């Protein structure tokens, strides 16, 4: 589970 | 001992540059050597194939370079709102 990485990576663009 | 994939590789790369460009007060292209390295790291963590530990030090590695990332963005908004 890798989400909350992937969700924060998203957010900094 | 094992194969490091080039995906991973480029991963890798990227990091040691960010830290070089970082430790240097390059804050902007720090920023996108993070940044372009958490893209690789998520990347080979989900579609590649590896082991828990392997899997674990991703995700480890992954969290720090986020966390910095994130505290220079937030210092490169505060440098721009100066003018």
């Amino acid at each position: 589970d890798f989400d909350d990485l992937s969700r924060r990576f998203e957010e900094l663009k | 001992m094992s194969s490091t994939s080039p995906n991973l590789q480029k991963a890798i790369d990227l990091a040691s540059k960010a830290a070089q460009e970082d430790k240097a007060g390059n804050y902007e292209e720090a920023l996108q050597l993070y940044q372009h390295a958490v893209q690789y790291f998520l990347h080979v963590v989900k579609y590649e194939a590896q082991g828990d530990k392997a899997k674990q030090s991703i995700r480890a590695k992954c969290t720090e370079y986020l966390d910095r990332a994130e505290k220079l963005k937030e210092y490169l908004k505060n440098k721009e709102k100066k003018a």
